[PDB]
């Protein structure tokens, strides 16, 4: 636990970074969508049915 | 393992994203940034697949469907047991498609070579979009797109030329079914005429270009030569999925009627008497 | 020592550092946000 | 009409043969495909343990033209390379390798060529195939734009001299090499491109691929009147090294 | 970008190529007269001719003109000698087989007695033009593989016309000579013996051609990829391997984990052209003789789909509804 | 005024960002076309078996 | 049960006729389509006003 | 704040403005277009239902 | 953190301001039209309604 | 039991962890679905109808 | 100090006014613009 | 000690204070434009 | 600055001149022929009224 | 197709000034006819 800095030395950063972003980016955009997709989450709808 | 000749070519670098995190060999198959994505989505289709045909009651490949949500869902998200689970394997297939054709390019750079495969790839991987995504959007509903299953593929294709009455008169389908045909009577010829001239009768001398060029225009007076007859292959196989999409991206959104009846133009031109 | 990639302990120590920093950050806004949602509409 | 058992009628039957068929043709198709390049070995030159599920063909003999001999194969490798300047990335097998000096001069990688005969392609008379348009009797530029006297511009931007000839093969007519005469600048002596690597244009010639400060070390031809297939192989492949190989940020990710 | 081999750069001319020979004498029948095309030089070659005329050329020649003349008078005289009608109406006329009353004897001219003159003469142009491509090869000296293939086709052009209409009693189940006519008759085809897509042989005969125009596109794709290292040179390329050759190999290597060589990609080729023929063949010769209904079939094998919801426009929506009223 | 730099530092291809932008955010402009105003052929079906 | 399949919606002389004395969309017998012909070939081949 | 001026130490000016032009051009089409579907904003259909 | 800076010696400045860029502008204009495809939140349509 | 690590005289870290890393997250995406196309399961139904 | 195009401090500085004298220009041309189509039919 | 660009450690804390100092005016103009749209219009 | 003639010298002045007029001619007819696509400003209309 | 391969400076002065004798001119042109349609058929 205290050696997970060694992770850095089988995986080289640079490419992992890129990586990185692009899964967290596109993992929140599905979540967003699919809590767009529904009735009770949509906040869009919601606004215009409360006033 | 390696083939004889194979090792001098295995070098590092020609990657388009992921450097040599991913630049490695799994048995024969290279793997890169555009092998994992291929792999999940692929996988994930397929166990959905599977999951779908263990919910629908029957595990035979012969009965297995899967299908699009009813037209009155429009272009919403249906529940996942009637028609989600069609749109959810159609996202995971559109991914897997262009990972595919984004590793050829990756090997194709590696290897130093031209990359006319993918761009060919492409054609058929926008025949199947225009299936799935452009003509369902533009007719308004997800609905319209054909169900995953081995002889419930083939319903669609009946009731879907039906509805227009008779598809044989669809003039975008002609031109199709005509580039179809001539693609395979090319490739037969090709194809024989390179075998008889590596294979000889028994006790005779191999042939040459010189003998092909000569056999083809004794038999019908021109020969395309070695260089014309792919770039021919290539341009009619890549014709034929083009004028498949117009084929039916025009039948729904754009003609309404029955097929027969857009021949009347010719009928009653003013010059006939 | 193992290196596949031709960074040092020291190097890899250093490293490893910064980017548990940025994920503790990064996981706190997620925890408030998740928090805010949870009181304005909350599921279970 | 009849059934024999069951539902199996006549249809099933030519159904269930054709299967048979198909099957015994998969196997024979696949068997002819493997007169090339096997045994399969590991990374380090030895023969691998697995070979795979299907036997070796049995061999054919092909009697070649002009008196060249005959073929057998499957058989031992004749177009092996002997001394790669390779280097192993890892101890085991699936890593790549790392080129030890030059790798366009070294011949790895894009830029490898295979060891073919020593000897030029002949056409139906005897006569070697391609030869340079000053010395073929009949022939001129019927379409197109001719590219003799143009100069020619490399990959960075640099003007390393000018066309002089073309070389044809008469048998099918088609140009098959550019060939150029180097500034002193940049090299001396003509050299030769084929002719997938050039756009013509109305002012220039251009050519990707390498830079100007590459030009000096293409392969040369012994004779300036005929090209051997290894000639021709080697001159091909330094070109096609350079997509790869010409600049450092050609090599690395695009992102 | 780099060139990409599609249109040829800059075109060369020399003298005509006049063909090669052997102890055969191929140079007796040969026509003297060649033409070139400049046109047609941007993306192959572009000399034309020379032909050479032996007699089963001139025969299939004469006996397919007439065919065509036959076929051609009668859709004149059909519309009342107008060549402004036969102009308007050239899509729709056919030569129609005789009626189904008349069974295996000979019709009236009137009912499909031309019909079966002009069969019999285009019969015989088919099958002297397969002689001409046996007897190339053998004055070649080359393999047969090209009148194989040929004959794999008429394979079915004969089931269609000649085996299937004697083995079910009538002349009146051939083919009609016609644009329309004969696209009618396969839709009429196809409803009348049930479903042709639960037919197993047609099936795989789409296989077939699905599979050959899959592969033209990646063999011509392929080679175009590898022409900087002279990989359109096959032959030598099959002689003396190079590394175009490996290059194109270890690309489907690396993709898909297997490949073929230079020289057995083109048997893949001739099997899966020839294979669709055969089996149409095979599957059309088998229908109405033994499979009358093949949707029935189907059910009866356990190959056919079942569907749980309902039919009608009502089930779904209101006639009202869709109007917009 | 000191440009002996647009000679020195010559090779650029000025055009090809351009390009890609007027590629890009040409995409933009037509979906933004058909999110305004709507589908100029619209056409609506009427279902009569199952899906 | 034709008329009244779904609702009550009869018949008048305002179904056929619309304002006219011969009612439109009427057929006759117009058979050997073609001249020289005489079984199955005497009706077909040829795009006329009842095909 | 300040020291924004090391852009251009960074990006190549040149091939910067051409696709700041075609961009902007772009911009600026689409938003007329827009304002010309809309009932309230159209300028042309104001004047004739103002007299 | 203090040491987040480190980030310019993994990365380089160049590429990474072409990616922010492309990225900010199509976020931006995607958030824009969705806003626009909604009823509520149509400033176009409200203006016509309270005028 | 004791002698597991000479699981890694014979395959390299790099290949098995990218193969464990696709590996688990597809399962657990497909749980998640599996759970979501249930009517006892279902988080977002239950919100909805217990609300 | 560095540079990926071959500027220098000040010349780059130097660069930079005209181009920000050219968008304050077309700012405030925009700006008008706006401000009196705001008052000729108002958009909130 | 550790560098993949070439770039030294002074030139990086220099470009990142001038990339932090741009990045929150843009932040700020943000916060104040969704500040004025939710007094326009709210949304939750 | 205060002389721009200094863009020339990154330009090449014959595309620019083309694509100037071809631009041009373009934005003016379609400018006129939104004009003419107005029920207000249509000036053919407008004779045929004012007869 | 750069044969002129760059302009000078000399060379461009010239250019500018002709360049921009024919936008005024255009302009010109353009302004009094779009004055004469606001006298015809006024849009404001
Ligand atoms: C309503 C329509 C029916 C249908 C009814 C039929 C019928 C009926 C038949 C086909 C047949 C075929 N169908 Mg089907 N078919 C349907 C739907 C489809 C669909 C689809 C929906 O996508 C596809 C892809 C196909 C495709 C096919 C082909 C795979 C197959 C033809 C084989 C072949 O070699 O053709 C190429 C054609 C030939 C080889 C003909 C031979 C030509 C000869 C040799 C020419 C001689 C020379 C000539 C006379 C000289 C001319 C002049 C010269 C210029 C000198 N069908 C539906 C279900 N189909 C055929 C088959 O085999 O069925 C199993 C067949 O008979
Ligand atoms: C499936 C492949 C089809 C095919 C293709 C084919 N045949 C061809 C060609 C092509 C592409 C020619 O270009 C060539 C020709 O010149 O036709 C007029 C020819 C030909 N195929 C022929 C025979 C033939 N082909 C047959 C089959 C087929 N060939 C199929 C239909 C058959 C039968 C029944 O199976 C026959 C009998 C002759 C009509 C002709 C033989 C060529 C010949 O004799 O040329 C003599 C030379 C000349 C001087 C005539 C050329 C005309 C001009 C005056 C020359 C100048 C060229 C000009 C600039 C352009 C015009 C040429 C056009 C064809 C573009
Ligand atoms: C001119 C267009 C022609 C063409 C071209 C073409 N296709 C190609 C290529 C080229 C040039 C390749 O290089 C490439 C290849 O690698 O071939 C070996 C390929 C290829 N085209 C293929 C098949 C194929 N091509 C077809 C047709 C054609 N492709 C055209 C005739 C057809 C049909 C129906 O006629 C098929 C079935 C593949 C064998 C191959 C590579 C595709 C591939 O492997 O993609 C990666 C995906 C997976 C391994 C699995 C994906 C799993 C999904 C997530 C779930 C499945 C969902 C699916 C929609 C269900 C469908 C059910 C059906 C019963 C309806
Ligand atoms: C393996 C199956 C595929 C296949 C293969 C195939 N076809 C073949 C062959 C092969 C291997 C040949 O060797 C043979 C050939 O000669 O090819 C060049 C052929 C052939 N396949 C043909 C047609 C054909 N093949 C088809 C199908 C297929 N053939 C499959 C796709 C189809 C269809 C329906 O899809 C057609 C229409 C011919 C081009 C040719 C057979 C030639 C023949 O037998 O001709 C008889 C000739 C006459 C009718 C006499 C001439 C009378 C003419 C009406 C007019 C005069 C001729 C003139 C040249 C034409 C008019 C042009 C004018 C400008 C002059
Ligand atoms: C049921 C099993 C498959 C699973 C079910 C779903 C998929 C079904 C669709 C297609 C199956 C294709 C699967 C091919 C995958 C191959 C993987 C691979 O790579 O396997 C190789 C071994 O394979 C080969 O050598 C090639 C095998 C043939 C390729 C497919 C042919 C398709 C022909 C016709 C079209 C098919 C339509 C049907 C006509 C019905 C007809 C009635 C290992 O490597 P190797 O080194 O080459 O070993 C060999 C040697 O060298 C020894 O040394
Ligand atoms: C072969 C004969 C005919 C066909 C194919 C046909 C078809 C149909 C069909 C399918 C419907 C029901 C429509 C629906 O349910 O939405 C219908 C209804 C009707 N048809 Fe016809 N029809 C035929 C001839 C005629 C003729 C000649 C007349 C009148 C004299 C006629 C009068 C009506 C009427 C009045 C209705 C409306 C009844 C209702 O739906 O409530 N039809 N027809
Ligand atoms: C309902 O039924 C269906 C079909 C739906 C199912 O869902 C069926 C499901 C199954 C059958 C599921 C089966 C599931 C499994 C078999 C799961 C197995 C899971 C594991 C073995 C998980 C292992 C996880 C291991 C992890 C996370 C290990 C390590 C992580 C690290 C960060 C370690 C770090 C290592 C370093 C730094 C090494 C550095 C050291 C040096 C010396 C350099
Ligand atoms: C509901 O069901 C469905 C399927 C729909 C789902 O939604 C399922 C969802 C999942 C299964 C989701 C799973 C999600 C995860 C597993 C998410 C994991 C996320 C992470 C591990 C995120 C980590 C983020 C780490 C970050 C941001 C770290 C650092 C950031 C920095 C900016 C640090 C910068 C580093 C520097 C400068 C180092 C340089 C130092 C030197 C010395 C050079
Ligand atoms: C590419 O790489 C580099 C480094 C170059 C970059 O990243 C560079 C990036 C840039 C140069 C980016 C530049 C970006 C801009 C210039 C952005 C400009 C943005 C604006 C000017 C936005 C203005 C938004 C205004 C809005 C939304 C106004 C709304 C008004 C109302 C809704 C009206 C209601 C208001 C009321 C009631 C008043 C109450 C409000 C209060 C705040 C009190
Ligand atoms: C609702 O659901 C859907 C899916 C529709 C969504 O809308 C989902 C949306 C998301 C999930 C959105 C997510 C968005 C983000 C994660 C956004 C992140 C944004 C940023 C991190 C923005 C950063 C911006 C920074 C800026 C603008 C910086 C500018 C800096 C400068 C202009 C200064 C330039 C610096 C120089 C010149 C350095 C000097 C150079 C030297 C050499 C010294
Ligand atoms: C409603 O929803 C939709 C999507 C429809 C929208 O409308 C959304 C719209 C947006 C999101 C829009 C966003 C827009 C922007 C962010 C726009 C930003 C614009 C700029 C920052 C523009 C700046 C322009 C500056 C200029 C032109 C200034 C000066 C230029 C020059 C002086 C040219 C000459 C320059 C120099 C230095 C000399 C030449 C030197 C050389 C070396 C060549
Ligand atoms: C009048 O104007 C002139 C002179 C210019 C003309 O001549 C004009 C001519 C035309 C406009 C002609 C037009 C011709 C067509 C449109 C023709 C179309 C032809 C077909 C589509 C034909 C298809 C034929 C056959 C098919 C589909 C299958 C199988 C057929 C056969 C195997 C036929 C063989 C028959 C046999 C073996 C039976 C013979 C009988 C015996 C007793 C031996
Ligand atoms: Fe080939």
């Amino acid at each position: 636990m205290s050696k997970f800095y060694k992770i850095w030395l089988i995986f080289d950063p640079r490419r992992v970074f890129v990586a990185q972003g692009v899964f967290l980016f596109l993992l929140a955009a599905m979540i967003h969508l699919v809590l767009l997709s529904t009735e009770h989450f949509n906040w869009f709808e919601l606004a215009a049915a409360n006033a | 393992a390696l083939l004889s000749f194979e090792r001098k070519y295995r070098v590092r670098g020609g990657t388009l994203i992921g450097g040599d995190l991913f630049d490695f060999w799994v048995g024969p198959f290279y793997v890169g940034f555009f092998g994992v994505t291929t792999a999940f989505f692929a996988l994930l289709g397929t166990i959905l697949i599977f999951w779908g045909a263990s919910q629908q009651g029957t595990f035979n490949p012969w009965l297995i469907n899967i299908a699009p949500p009813d037209l009155s869902y429009g272009l919403g998200m249906a529940p996942l047991m009637e028609g989600g689970l069609w749109q959810i394997i159609t996202i995971c297939a559109i991914g897997a498609f262009v990972s595919w054709a984004l590793r050829e390019v990756e090997i194709c750079r590696k290897l130093g070579m031209g990359y006319h495969v993918p761009f060919a790839f492409s054609v058929a991987i926008f025949a199947y979009v225009t299936l799935v995504v452009f003509r369902p959007l533009l007719m308004g509903a997800w609905g319209h797109g054909f169900p995953y299953g081995i002889w419930s593929h083939l319903d669609w294709v009946s009731n879907t030329g039906y509805a227009y009455l008779h598809f044989h008169y669809n003039p975008a389908h002609m031109l199709a079914v005509t580039f179809f045909f001539t693609t395979t009577l090319a490739l037969a010829l090709h194809g024989a005429l390179v075998l008889s001239a590596a294979n000889p009768p028994k006790g005779e001398e191999v042939k040459g270009p010189d003998n092909e060029d000569t056999f083809f225009r004794d038999f019908i007076g021109y020969s395309i030569g070695t260089l014309g007859i792919h770039r021919v292959g290539l341009l009619l196989a890549l014709n034929a999925g083009f004028w498949s999409a117009v084929c039916i991206i025009i039948s729904g959104p754009v003609w309404t009627k029955g097929w027969p009846e857009w021949w009347n133009w010719w009928l009653e031109m003013p010059i006939w008497p | 020592d193992l290196s596949f990639t031709g960074l040092t302990d020291e190097q890899a120590q250093e490293l490893h550092s910064v980017y548990m920093s940025g994920l503790w950050l990064f996981s706190a806004v997620a925890v408030v946000a998740h928090l805010a949602t949870f009181i304005w509409r909350p599921w279970f | 009409e009849e059934t024999f058992f069951g539902n199996f009628d006549l249809a099933s039957l030519s159904l269930w043969l054709f299967y048979g068929f198909f099957a015994l043709l998969i196997y024979y198709l696949q068997t002819e495909n493997m007169r090339e390049g096997y045994p399969l070995e590991d990374e380090d030159g030895n023969t691998a343990a697995n070979q795979g599920p299907f036997p070796l063909p049995k061999e054919k003999t092909f009697k070649l033209q002009h008196g060249r001999g005959e073929l057998t194969l499957p058989g031992e490798d004749v177009q092996r390379r002997d001394n790669l300047a390779l280097r192993k990335t890892a101890h085991g097998n699936g890593f790549p390798m790392e080129p030890t000096g030059d790798p366009m001069l070294d011949g790895v990688g894009p830029a490898s060529w295979s060891k073919r005969r020593d000897v030029p392609e002949l056409d139906a008379h005897g006569h070697p195939k391609i030869v340079p348009m000053s010395a073929a009797e009949g022939f001129g530029v019927s379409a197109g734009t001719d590219p003799r006297g143009l100069p020619v511009m490399a990959g960075d931007g640099e003007i390393v001299g000018l066309v002089s000839d073309m070389w044809i093969d008469e048998a099918e007519q088609l140009v098959r090499y550019l060939e150029l005469e180097l500034d002193p600048e940049w090299g001396d002596g003509k050299r030769l491109v084929q002719r997938q690597m050039v756009r013509i244009k109305s002012d220039r010639v251009k050519v990707r691929s390498i830079y100007g400060k590459h030009f000096k070390n293409v392969p040369k031809t012994k004779s300036p009147n005929q090209v051997t297939l290894l000639e021709e192989d080697k001159i091909m492949a330094y070109y096609a090294g350079g997509t790869l190989y010409a600049d450092e940020s050609r090599l690395e990710p695009q992102l | 970008p780099e060139y990409q081999n599609i249109f040829t750069q800059v075109q060369v001319q020399g003298p005509a190529e006049l063909g090669v020979d052997n102890e055969n004498n191929l140079t007796e029948e040969r026509t003297t007269g060649t033409g070139f095309s400049q046109l047609i030089g941007w993306i192959g070659n572009a000399q034309l001719g020379p032909i050479y005329l032996g007699w089963f050329g001139i025969i299939s020649l004469v006996t397919g003109t007439l065919w065509f003349n036959i076929v051609g008078f009668n859709m004149l005289s059909q519309v009342g000698y107008s060549i402004p009608e036969f102009i308007r109406q050239l899509f729709w006329l056919a030569l129609e087989p005789p009626s189904p009353e008349y069974g295996l004897r000979m019709p009236p001219l009137d009912d499909g007695g031309w019909f079966i003159i002009a069969s019999f003469f285009l019969l015989v142009s088919v099958i002297s033009w397969w002689l001409r491509t046996y007897q190339l090869a053998e004055m070649h000296k080359m393999g047969k593989h090209v009148a194989w293939a040929f004959a794999a086709a008429i394979w079915l052009f004969l089931v269609l016309g000649l085996f299937r209409p004697i083995l079910m009693g009538s002349w009146s189940e051939a083919v009609p000579y016609g644009i329309f006519p004969h696209l009618d008759w396969t839709t009429a085809f196809s409803i009348r013996y049930g479903n042709l897509y639960y037919n197993p042989f047609h099936a795989l005969s789409i296989v077939f051609l699905y599979g050959s125009v899959l592969l033209f596109a990646m063999h011509g794709a392929t080679i175009l990829a590898v022409t900087r290292f002279g990989g359109d040179r096959e032959l030598e390329q099959i002689y003396d391997r190079g590394t175009a050759s490996e290059r194109a190999g270890l690309f489907w290597r690396w993709t898909m984990g297997f490949n073929a060589t230079m020289e057995g990609i083109h048997r893949w080729a001739w099997w899966f052209a020839v294979l669709t023929p055969i089996t149409g063949g095979i599957g059309i010769l088998l229908t109405g003789t033994v499979v009358d209904n093949w949707f029935l079939w189907a059910v009866e094998h356990n190959f056919a789909p079942d569907y749980t919801q309902d039919y009608g426009y009502e089930a779904y929506t209101t006639y009202d509804g869709f109007l917009g009223r | 005024k000191w440009f002996d730099e647009w000679n020195s530092k010559n090779p650029t291809d000025i055009y090809k960002p351009a390009i890609v932008v007027g590629v890009a955010g040409g995409a933009v402009f037509a979906a933004a076309l058909l999110v305004s105003m709507g589908q100029p052929l619209a056409t609506d079906s009427m279902q009569t078996g199952p899906r | 049960g034709h008329v009244y399949a779904n609702a009550e919606v009869g018949v008048t002389c305002f179904t056929c006729h619309r304002g006219q004395a011969v009612p439109s969309e009427v057929w006759y017998r117009i058979d050997p389509v073609t001249e020289n012909t005489s079984g199955w070939a005497s009706v077909q081949n040829r795009a006329t006003s009842l095909s």
